């Protein structure tokens, strides 16, 4: 059992999702 | 083994996918996108916070749709030629 409980505010800090082309 | 680590791996793979996608190497972008999706899937498996899960899930969907767009274009391409 190696799960995370990640604070989304921080998820959005420590990991920035690149966007797809138009 | 932390969703942060899968996430990193996924995002890394998805970034390559996008570079390739932008560079019109769609066949390679496709594979890349799908490698990325495997990681995002692991990430959301190992994550327990439902808002964070929802976030990863939303990005997963956006890259899945991009992938299928490229796949349609790519079959339809030759099908228009061929």
């Amino acid at each position: 059992e190696n799960y995370s409980n990640t604070d989304p505010e921080e998820l959005l800090r420590k990991h920035v999702f690149p966007s797809v082309p138009k | 083994m932390s969703t942060g680590d899968f996430l990193t791996k996924g995002i890394e793979l998805v970034q390559k996918a996008i570079d390739l996608d932008t560079a019109t190497q769609y066949e390679e972008a496709y594979t890349a996108y799908y490698n990325g999706l495997d990681y995002l899937m692991l990430a959301l498996k190992y994550e327990k916070n439902p808002k964070s899960k929802d976030l990863i899930r939303a990005k997963f969907t956006e890259y899945l749709n991009r992938a299928e767009q490229l796949k349609k274009h790519l079959e339809s391409e030759e099908a228009n030629a061929a």
